[PDB]
């Protein structure tokens, strides 16, 4: 019983730490993702370039292997590391048993290192929040999500960072059974999912794509725009 | 000058109402 | 005051260890009832979302060919028993060529159940259900966060076993069947539950001496649950 | 061009009101009181008409009362009219409006009505028929029988509508309105707090049906003052005095009880609890259509030219209030007297955007998080 | 009410000593470096301008570091040398290891994660420092760095250091430039901020620092120039403001 | 800039200055100048200078506007004939062809009486057109028909703005501050607008203030045209004055296009769907019928009582429970527990005759009078009860039958409202001629032929009220008689929109106080009330009149007057002493929905002494709200517990639970303190559905 420390319950059977830390997440900024059926897509929102320096440091979204792909959410420097373990863990479980790999195998290393991180004597547990995508059997489409307890839980579409209930809620009225593939609709839905994001600012969304195949592809500020101004033409139509 | 005329002279007429009735007024139980 | 494992109470006790049962409490309920004919075993999902894909959450997972489990509170604390139980299993099978039966393996996971001890870390926040198959037939067994371990012969967890176990003993005896133990149990769950009682919410995990493989029940309970 | 209507309605409403024998037997009456009718302090009352008065420095008479006013006025505390020559009380004063009723006792139903909402209309409908349908129309509760609830709550983000909702009430208002900030309840003496909670709430109890409105009352758990003498085994006293004092005995009173709070989870359990509160009543920030509803009543007494849309404001920030939206219009009007123009453009509506919600909404030096 | 140790966390979530750090880093010395192509500059704002010292060290807050790398430094000053040296020891282990000069980016990431694991790990002082960083690679030319103690680490064209340096980030930005490569013309530039900011009446030059660094035909020099021509130009820089005043 | 380099420009008179510095300070005119316009003091000198000299005069009305003037400002104005959306075209056309152009038409309008200021009140009106933001440029060239070709003129695209809000501030501030015939502008030309335009209650409002006949023929092609349809019957025939349904029914007699406003639009199609849905979606108890129906015994309150039950409308159970209880009853109690069968039931027009015929030519001329008087009460459009009581009205002084002249000829007078029923009146001629000691008989002729004749167009002076003028002051006897014969002079004098009938009565009628009364009672109903608060200075003189009468229906007339404006009506009047004006702000607050300030007023008005004050009290006060309700009433048994207060008491028990119907019978109920004889009549204020 109080905010210190971590290894002390609640009276009523709690740990404050734990639900303390998912608020840094819960005000960190927002990335969403989905899987198609072939072709899976995510970005992250709020850019925020401010107008005398380079952003290709500040990215976001990287990949611990041609496979997987990474976002996050929370404070950054505990993603630096996370994910700098985690290439570690990728090319050593690779110098191990020879396949690609899986995404689940990967997620329960992560979000173990995270508890028994958490678990220890006074060490601050990691405030983040992962998206793990990848399509590895047979071209399987799987995204896990992480927790600061150190959850993996299996979703299909996924939003995190500042209001994650509306923008999630906007995947529950956009997401029917036939988006995917349809890869062009898959496109068009994270196109949505962008223009349904909290500021939806036009210039300062980033999203990056994967054919389950190929490489992470970073996409351009102008096919978005025709992706914003077919996307308002539709809501024309609506009228 | 709708509203504002319907407050000033209705809020007129009650004092100009006013002025002329205030010009216009002028036990055995245990003892 | 109490303030750390580490220190008393004047009257008993710990003070620690009441937060960890109390910490029992917040999960999702789940009931296995002991049958000779097999052990049968339920328990709620409480899905949030539709995009929450339902099989990916765990609850029963398989220890051994024969022996199935239940968690009920934090869930990683109970994938860190599991996985020391799935090593350990495959060791004494490993030195003995045979089965490491129920008990035993409970005797194996409560050993460190309580070896919490930060010098010389905390207490886990788990209780579970273990259900096997040994040589004296079907075995239900019901372990704590305090590892003092006992047999039940049908123990309701987590959230609302209050009057889950009043309605268990209302409706138990000894002589009890299969199916009728399972409707028995998803009657009970659909009382206890909030939401309306599908194919989603609830799994069942069916252990027999000649059915040992497979202690599943997959989309077959559809077929079970329209019979209420 | 409406100032000559406003002043000569408002000097001909002055001389008006300063606009304030033939009986016999009221003279009388007036010389059976003195020409020095003193005034006293009643202890007790006896039947044998007359009873125990006290004077200012503390002498004590049995003296009798002028009965044409009635001697049911008289209670154990009150101020009375003495004579001096048998000292027998005289008549009836007019009671003590001491300055807990000029403060507290708002005469004055404060501003627009349930027309000045955003995001609102179930909870309206919630305190409505919790306060509004008991003291309008409870004929309802003649068609069941059943208790009106007692309690309620406001809880939410700062600058949500509590301030707004509890104007709303006292707007639409029949009943005596009193109003305290919950950071009064700590004072530098030892045992104030229950004095407080006493007399306020005697005061609420001994004049009509009326609504209690207290407010920021989480400021009693989580504040320490180093002015504060005893301390914590103080502000627990004054805690269970209140604890007494809402859910006593003695048939409470037609009283509503109407507490707002920031935060929830520093309080009482035992103060949540029914029979004390019976409507909890959540305040979310309700929803990102009813911005323009705000956006339309703080802007519907101003000249404003269109070239702005509201969704340009809904898609600027995530989480949403009145605070926002008449914070936007008074920077606006800011920026309006800084161009010294009318008709408010764009520009100052994005500037004024993008300087009220830098002040403040961010959260913290870079970084964290980013 | 939620203070003790730099872990664990205050609810909010927020942290207590990366800002705490950040207000240690305030009140310290300020520094700059500019946008340029063909070489990068650093300044420096002289600490302790006391009569009676000697200078004899050439270098105060620069630190040469490996061949192609200087860094200015600003904060608690004794974190800063523990900081250097080990930093010195990586990139001198990484030239150890590969026989290739560090091309600056991982050199980066790997003080920050220094800096982090004290951040995470307790009870431990984190560093209460940031640092420049100027250099050259094979992959990107002359490069901008601002370190961080909570080890967040920014690529800058235009960098930033605290209250003494918010409003020359504010001058930076009014007065941005792009497309200029000419040394001079920042190194006016970077006076006239100083100028201002610094609140050195007329700029004596024995208050301040500057340190460059060019590419020369293979061995991208490093240059903590002398006085004299820090004389000269705030001799051009004060018959800049001559021409200032010829609108009066 | 400075001024030195613009400023001594208007130093010389050369043209070529002038020609280009007036466009070069047209330039500068979006700000007029770089300020307040010191310029005056030295160009005032260039006003006797004389090519561009109209953009001199722009210049001219450009700092003369700038400055102040009332007059000399807009003559550069109309000397220039405007010539030659912007910030500029706001300012000299906005805010100064706005307050000019005012000031023009204000100073003209009250002047003289040119086409000058038609063609810049026309210009200003499209300039406003083009401004688009109505509400004050509206409410200004109202005062300058020309409201009319403002209104076809401006009327093409908004309707609801003009509408809703020209139509709202100008009806109600028409109405509120404006005089009379102006409004009639605003309804001809509103019919016009409104004419074009759907959503008719509008129209329909227009025949409420209009009351004209061409409208319901309109509206009801138009509304036909419209095919809800039933429910704007309902709102038709309570919309409606006596009138105009009479006309309705004879010119729909003729044409009626689907009989269905035949069967609508008279009667018997508001009221059918009522009472059974009435029945179907209340569900009321029956422990008021024995508790409220308990309240003690005594054969006033029990009469009362059986009153009050019999308003109750759950069936038409208190009507037909059993006998003994107006065996109990006494002759003018046996008229209101005759005619109380009639109350339970003011529909089921073929019960009613089945019901009321066991009462019907009974042993009892009280229970046969107040039986047909019942069968006036239950319809108005029936007529075929008419002809038993009709026959036999006929006693020639003071038989049977003069008392079912009163419940017949009141109840007939409840029956119908033709454009002047003249069969009936000449039935009414011996019934006048007939002159009973009777009061209620000249009473319930004078309000029966009001009824008729309110809505009559402007009133009238004919013969029928002129005989009653005549033969009232044939004789002095009965003063209740020079009280309720002048109540349907003034009835008759309703319909009334600029009558003269207070200066023609005023020559025939005045005297000694009675027939100054009568005075008194045509100068309130000839005065429904406007903006004319001539009358209301009038009502503060003659309000001080020594004769306490006239006071009281003379102060009375004002919850007629100001009934809209209703904020004002708050008056002093318990702070007067004359006791019956405590009575007449008593009657003022009434029966609408009455708010906290009104329910105040009875906090002082419930407690007084006077049984007739104090009997006064609770009628209106359960009038205004038709615990809480019954929280008065449980004061008011904490006020007495006389037999008058005990019947007050059931009065507002029976209250608990401009359309002239609702107009009419409390100013027949004013003359309270008096005989239950005068309240076997109080049962006839059928204001309610």
């Amino acid at each position: 019983s109080y905010d210190r420390a971590i290894t002390v319950f609640s009276p009523d059977g709690h740990l404050f730490q734990v639900e303390y830390a998912q608020e840094a997440v819960k005000k960190g900024s927002t990335a969403v993702g989905v899987r198609g059926r072939d072709i899976v897509v995510l970005g992250v929102e709020k850019k925020s370039v401010a107008k005398l320096q380079d952003e290709r440091t500040v990215r976001k979204i990287c990949a611990l292997d041609d496979n997987v792909c990474m976002a996050f959410a929370g404070l950054t420097a505990d993603a630096r590391i996370v994910i700098n373990r985690a290439r570690v863990e990728c090319q050593s479980h690779r110098l191990t048993v020879e396949d690609p790999v899986t995404v689940e195998y990967i997620t329960r290393y992560i979000a173990s290192l995270k508890q028994r991180y958490t678990q220890s004597n006074g060490r601050r547990p990691f405030g983040i929040s992962a998206l793990i995508v990848g399509f590895d059997f047979d071209g399987t489409p799987r995204l896990y999500q992480t927790d600061p307890s150190g959850t993996y839980h299996a979703w299909k579409a996924n939003a995190i960072g500042r209001g994650a209930k509306s923008v999630r809620e906007f995947l529950e009225k956009n997401y029917t059974d036939e988006a995917i593939e349809t890869d062009d609709l898959t496109i068009k839905l994270v196109i949505k999912a962008l223009l349904e994001v909290v500021q939806s600012g036009g210039k300062n969304i980033e999203l990056a794509v994967m054919r389950r195949d190929q490489s992470l592809k970073i996409l351009n500020p102008e096919e978005i725009e025709k992706y914003v101004a077919e996307i308002e033409k539709e809501k024309e139509e609506n009228e | 000058q709708v509203e504002d005329d319907i407050q000033q002279l209705l809020k007129k007429i009650n004092e100009l109402t006013g002025i002329k009735e205030s010009d216009t007024g002028l036990l055995a139980a245990d003892k | 005051y109490d303030r750390g494992v580490n220190t008393f109470s004047p009257e008993g006790r710990l003070f620690q260890v009441e937060y960890a049962i109390e910490a029992i409490k917040l999960g999702s309920t789940a009931i296995g009832i002991q049958t000779s004919e097999g052990v049968c075993l339920a328990v709620e999902k409480r899905i949030t979302s539709p995009l929450m894909e339902p099989s990916s959450i765990e609850k029963i997972v398989e220890i051994d060919a024969h022996i199935g489990c239940a968690m009920s509170g934090l869930i990683a604390d109970a994938k860190t028993l599991i996985d020391k139980a799935r090593v350990e299993t495959q060791n004494h099978w490993f030195t003995y060529n045979e089965t490491m039966t129920v008990e035993s393996v409970t005797q194996a996971v409560s050993n460190l159940a309580l070896q919490f001890g930060e010098e010389d870390s905390r207490p886990f926040g788990v209780a579970l259900l273990f259900g096997g198959v040994d040589e004296k037939g079907p075995q239900l067994f019901h372990m704590d966060p305090s590892g003092t371990f006992v047999q039940c012969d049908a123990r309701a967890i987590g959230s609302a076993s209050e009057g889950a176990q009043s309605s268990l003993q209302e409706v138990y005896h000894k002589s009890m069947t299969l199916k009728e133990a399972i409707k028995s149990s998803l009657i009970i769950l659909k009382q206890v539950m909030e939401e309306k009682l599908n194919a989603t919410n609830i799994e069942l995990a069916t252990v027999q001496p000649g059915q040992n493989f497979h202690m599943f029940t997959k989309e077959e309970l559809e077929e079970v649950i329209k019979d209420i | 061009l409406e100032r000559i209507k406003d002043y000569l309605l408002m000097e001909e409403e002055f001389i008006r009101n300063q606009e304030q024998k033939q009986e016999e037997e009221r003279s009388k009456v007036d010389d059976l009181r003195g020409t020095p009718m003193s005034v006293g302090t009643l202890e007790e009352i006896i039947d044998d008409n007359h009873a125990i008065v006290s004077t200012s420095v503390g002498s004590e008479h049995y003296v009798s009362i002028l009965s044409f006013v009635d001697k049911d006025l008289l209670e154990p505390g009150c101020s009375v009219l003495l004579n001096h020559k048998v000292h027998a009380v005289i008549g009836v004063l007019m009671d003590d409006t001491d300055p807990l009723v000029t403060v507290m006792k708002v005469e004055k139903a404060p501003q627009e009505t349930y027309a000045d909402i955003g995001g609102l209309d179930n909870q309206i409908q919630e305190i409505k028929e919790s306060v509004e349908l008991p003291l309008t129309h409870p004929e309802y509760y003649e068609e069941m029988g059943i208790k009106p609830p007692k309690g309620v709550i406001l809880y939410g983000p700062p600058g949500t509508g509590k301030t707004l909702l509890a104007k709303a009430v006292a707007n639409q208002t029949s009943a005596t309105f009193l109003r305290v900030v919950g950071s009064e309840l700590i004072q530098k003496y030892l045992g104030d707090g229950p004095k407080l909670v006493r007399e306020l709430f005697r005061v609420a109890e001994e004049h009509a049906p009326s609504i209690v409105f207290i407010d920021e009352i989480d400021a009693i758990g989580t504040k320490r003052y180093d002015s504060n003498s005893g301390g914590e085994r103080e502000i627990q006293r004054t805690m269970l005095e209140l604890l007494n004092q809402l859910d006593g005995f003695d048939s409470r009173g037609d009283v509503k009880v109407i507490m707002a709070t920031n935060r929830i989870e520093t309080l009482d359990p035992a103060l949540i609890r029914p029979g004390r509160i019976d409507r909890k009543i959540e305040f979310p920030l309700p929803d990102e259509k009813t911005k323009k509803r705000i956006f339309q009543i703080h802007t519907s007494r101003m000249t404003l030219a269109d070239d702005v849309t509201l969704d340009d404001l809904i898609m600027a920030k995530d989480d949403l209030s009145g605070a926002d939206i008449k914070a936007i219009c008074t920077e606006a009007g800011l920026m309006a007297l800084r161009e010294r123009r009318m008709k408010v453009t764009n520009e100052d509506f994005k500037k004024s955007k993008e300087n009220v919600l830098y002040k403040k909404q961010e959260g913290t030096p870079e970084g964290l998080y980013l | 009410r939620y203070d003790s140790r730099t872990t664990i966390f205050s609810p909010e979530g927020r942290l207590y000593q990366v800002e705490y750090a950040m207000e240690a880093i305030g009140h310290a010395g300020t520094c700059l470096g500019i946008l340029a192509n063909d070489g990068v500059l650093l300044a420096a704002e002289r600490r302790n301008i006391h009569k009676l010292l000697d200078e004899v060290f050439f270098s105060e807050k620069i630190y040469k570091l490996n061949e192609d790398m200087a860094c200015s430094v600003a904060g608690i000053t004794s974190d800063a040398n523990v900081l250097t040296n080990e930093l010195r020891l990586i990139a001198q282990r990484y030239l150890l290891q590969y026989q290739e000069p560090i091309p600056c980016e991982q050199l980066v990431t790997a003080l920050c994660d220094i800096k982090q694991a004290y951040t995470q790990f307790g009870g431990k002082r984190p560093f209460g420092v940031s640092l420049l960083y100027i250099g050259w690679d094979k992959h990107y030319g002359f490069q901008l760095y601002q370190s961080d103690p909570s080890g967040n680490y920014g690529g800058w064209k235009a960098t930033c250091i605290g209250n003494n340096s918010a409003a020359a980030v504010s001058m930076l930005k009014q007065d941005y430039k792009e497309g200029e490569m000419t040394l001079k013309s920042a190194l006016a530039l970077a006076i006239k901020v100083l100028n201002k900011t610094m609140d050195v009446s007329k700029l004596s030059a024995e208050k301040v620092e500057i340190a460059t660094l060019t590419r020369e035909n293979g061995k991208t020099v490093i240059r903590v120039l002398k006085q004299k021509e820090v004389e000269q130009l705030i001799k051009k820089h004060e018959e800049e403001e001559a021409k200032a005043e010829r609108e009066k | 800039r400075d001024k030195a380099p613009v400023q001594p420009q208007q130093s010389p008179a050369a043209a070529p200055g002038g020609t280009d510095e007036k466009p070069s300070g047209k330039e500068r005119r979006d700000a007029g100048d770089k300020d307040k316009e010191q310029e005056l003091s030295e160009e005032d000198k260039q006003l006797q200078d004389e090519l561009y000299r109209p953009a001199l005069e722009e210049l001219r009305r450009q700092i003369r506007s700038s400055t102040t003037s009332m007059t000399s400002v807009p003559k550069p104005l109309k000397f220039l004939r405007p010539h030659y959306n912007k910030r500029f075209a706001a300012d000299i056309i906005s805010v100064l062809a706005m307050t000019m152009s005012g000031e023009r038409e204000c100073l003209k309008y009250r002047l003289v009486g040119a086409g000058e200021v038609a063609k810049e009140w026309q210009e200003l009106d499209d300039a406003e057109k083009v401004q688009r933001e109505p509400l004050l440029t509206l409410v200004k060239e109202i005062v300058p028909l020309l409201m009319e070709i403002e209104q076809v003129d401006m009327l093409e695209k908004d309707i609801d703005e003009n509408a809703y809000a020209k139509v709202c501030l100008y009806l109600t501030s028409c109405v509120n501050y404006v005089p009379e015939p102006e409004n009639s502008a605003l309804l001809r030309c509103a019919l016009g607008v409104f004419r074009k335009f759907s959503r008719f209650p509008e129209a329909l409002r227009l025949a409420l203030m209009l009351n004209d006949m061409e409208l319901v023929e309109d509206i009801f092609t138009s509304c036909k045209d419209v095919v809800m349809l039933g429910r704007h019957g309902v709102f038709l025939e309570l919309s409606e004055d006596v009138e105009e349904y009479e006309d309705l029914t004879e010119i729909m007699s003729n044409v009626q296009l689907n009989s269905n406003f035949l069967a609508l639009a008279r009667e018997l199609d508001i009221m059918e769907p009522k009472v059974p849905d009435d029945i179907y979606k209340t569900h009321l108890e029956n422990n008021r019928f024995g508790g409220s129906g308990s309240q003690v015994d005594s054969a006033r309150m029990n009469l009362a009582s059986s009153f009050v039950n019999g308003f109750v409308n759950q069936d038409k159970l208190l009507t037909d429970d059993g006998n003994k209880w107006l065996y109990k009853n006494k002759d003018h109690g046996m008229l209101s527990a005759a005619a109380s069968l009639g109350m339970i039931l003011l529909w089921d027009v073929d019960g009613g005759l089945t019901q009321i015929d066991k009462y019907l030519y009974s042993s009892e001329d009280y229970i046969k009078s107040g039986a047909l008087l019942a069968c006036g009460i239950v319809n108005s459009g029936v007529r075929n009860e008419c002809d038993p009581a009709l026959a036999l009205l006929s006693d020639y002084v003071l038989h049977n039958s003069n008392t079912m002249r009163l419940g017949s000829i009141f109840g007939l007078g409840l029956a119908y409202a033709g454009s002047n029923r003249e069969d009936v009146l000449t039935l009414l001629l011996p019934v006048m001629g007939d002159s009973k000691s009777s009061m209620e008989v000249a009473g319930v002729t004078a309000l029966a032929c009001g009824m008729i004749a309110v809505g009559s167009c402007n009133g009238d002076v004919t013969s029928t009220i002129l005989q009653t003028i005549m033969e009232k002051s044939e004789t002095e006897l009965k003063d209740t008689y020079a009280r309720w014969l002048p109540l349907g002079l003034g009835l008759n004098h309703l319909g009334k929109g600029e009558a003269i009938e207070a200066i023609l009565a005023a020559l025939e009628v005045v005297s000694e106080p009675f027939r100054s009364f009568a005075n008194t009672l045509v100068d309130v109903c000839a005065y429904a009330g406007s903006g004319n608060v001539l009358k209301v200075q009038q009502l503060l003189h003659i309000c001080s009149e020594h004769f306490d009468s006239k006071e009281k229906e003379e102060d009375k007339d004002k919850k007629e007057k100001k009934d809209k404006d209703k904020k004002e009506a708050p008056a002093d009047m318990g702070a007067h002493q004359g006791v019956a004006v405590l009575g007449i702000a008593l009657i003022a607050m009434g029966e609408e929905i009455g708010a906290e300030m009104a329910l105040r007023t009875f906090g002082h008005l419930l407690r007084y002494g006077e049984p007739t004050l104090r009997r006064a009290v609770p009628l209106a006060l359960a009038l205004i709200s038709v615990s809480h309700d019954a929280d008065p009433e449980v004061s008011y048994n904490s006020i007495f517990a006389a037999r008058l207060a005990a019947m007050l008491r059931q009065l507002a028990q029976y209250h608990a639970k401009k359309g002239t119907l609702t107009l009419c019978p409390y100013h027949s109920d004013r003359q309270l303190m008096s005989q239950v004889a005068v309240a076997g009549l109080l049962t006839v204020l059928v204001s309610f559905l």
